[PDB]
């Protein structure tokens, strides 16, 4: 649901 | 609508900790990741890692991976940044940041100012400048701590040519200088004083400039 | 991690006139999507960041129409068409395509005006820190552009490298001239072994320095 860096929510 | 507010200035002696906030509003919490990065005073900006505001899963990029911690109280739309072991290394300001699709980035809190210092409380010791159609003076404010002090000339009737510079760090204490520029015709023939005030110490200094 | 190459790190600009930043990265910032995460932020003084450009060309809620960013792969670009005083600041390119972040090292914009030679004033110890047991000799540069400029230091004749602690204003709002500060902190006992000292100010307005000197004595 959020990717390595955060992306998105 | 969408703010995240810090809490505010610190000032930590090393080895002890520190526990920042930032508080949002304006949208879902849970919905958007918090992020972290560091600022040291003149520098550019290193990103620290992020959290997930939903599971609570923090990520740490290597430099802050050990004496550093991300956590969240949910309820109370808040994550927090807590620094142990604190070393002087970790002066800076501190920012909290909330991710959108595209961006990680995308809104910034105001910062959080962290300094990490073994100083006591020290009045600064004032000196008069006199060189050895203008003339040019100045004042030396040396050894205080903490930071600011406060500088004025003929309690702010001189303020044309006044360049009042940063404050250096000198042996764990601060050291700053103020110059003023004036006609020939006004000094020596009258009087020139610099006002040196430091609120944490309680002190307020005058120093006329003579001749020397 | 991804190197991000600010090009230049100071541009010197002109209200009304537009200026122009690259930003070279190490690899390709064309991610898997095939969309390019590529973002620009401005920093205004005593400001925290505040978010421009994000995937290379999107200006974000309302800012200026007339920001333009461009760019694909490796080499990216960030345009003002006409400069104010509302765009000064520092610049920062930073990428999320590749995990860690990274940011550029920062582009400051400064204003652009004619070249003003610094007035040196150098000033001896005081009384007051000499009884103290303190020896701090200082020296001012007013009003000189641009921010460039290099401070030497002699003791009777012979230069002192060590002990030299410098300080510098940010740009003057009214006349656009930087002005710096240099003091050289010694020991009372050593500061009367020598007789002369020297305080120097290279700028490109001359190929001489501005030197100001006193002697103890």
């Amino acid at each position: 649901a959020r990717g390595l860096t955060g992306r998105p929510g | 609508q969408i703010q995240l507010v810090q809490s505010g200035p610190e000032l930590k002696k090393p080895g002890e900790t520190v526990k920042i906030s930032c508080k949002a509003s304006g949208y879902t919490f849970t919905d958007y990741s918090i992020h972290w990065v560091k600022q040291a005073p003149g520098k550019g900006l290193k990103w620290m890692g992020w959290i997930n505001t939903e599971t609570g899963e923090p990520t740490y990029t290597d430099d802050f991976k050990g004496r550093f911690a991300f956590s969240l109280e949910s309820s109370a739309s808040t994550a927090f940044l807590q620094i142990n072991n604190l070393k002087n290394e970790d002066t800076a300001t501190y920012f909290c940041a909330r991710a959108t699709t595209a961006t990680e980035l995308a809104y910034w809190g105001q910062g959080t100012l962290v300094t990490v210092s073994a100083a006591k409380t020290t009045p600064p010791s004032v000196y008069p400048l006199a060189p050895g159609s203008m003339v040019t003076l100045g004042c030396l404010v040396k050894g205080y701590f903490p930071e600011p002090v406060t500088v004025t000339w003929n309690s702010g009737s001189l303020s044309s040519g006044v360049h009042t510079f940063p404050a250096v760090l000198q042996s764990d204490l601060y050291t700053l200088s103020s110059s003023v520029t004036v006609p020939s015709s006004t000094w020596p023939s009258e009087t020139v004083t610099c006002n040196v005030a430091h609120p944490a110490s309680s002190t307020k200094v005058d120093k006329k400039i003579v001749p020397r | 991690d991804v190197v991000m190459t600010q090009t230049p790190l100071t541009l010197s600009v002109t209200i009304g006139q537009p200026a122009s930043i690259s930003c070279k990265s190490s690899q390709s910032l064309l991610d898997s999507d095939g969309k390019t995460y590529l973002n620009w932020l401005l920093q205004r003084p005593g400001q925290s960041p505040k978010r421009l450009i994000y995937l290379v060309s999107k200006l974000d809620s309302g800012v200026p129409d007339r920001f333009t960013g461009s760019g694909s792969g490796t080499d990216f670009t960030l345009k003002i068409s006409r400069v104010e005083a509302e765009d000064l600041g520092v610049y920062y390119c930073w990428q999320g395509t590749h995990f860690p972040l990274t940011f550029g090292a920062g582009t400051k914009l400064e204003l652009k005006r004619a070249d003003a030679a610094p007035t040196v004033s150098i000033f001896p110890p005081s009384s007051e820190q000499l009884t103290s047991g303190g020896a701090s000799v200082v020296c001012f540069l007013n009003n000189f552009y641009p921010k460039d400029i290099n401070v030497k230091w002699k003791i009777d004749g012979s230069e002192r490298q060590n002990g030299v602690l410098n300080s510098w204003t940010d740009q003057d709002s009214k006349d656009s001239t930087y002005s710096m500060s240099s003091t050289l902190t010694l020991t009372k006992d050593e500061y009367e072994r020598h007789n002369s000292y020297t305080c120097e100010a290279t700028h490109k307005t001359s190929t001489s320095p501005i030197v100001k000197s006193f002697n103890r004595n």
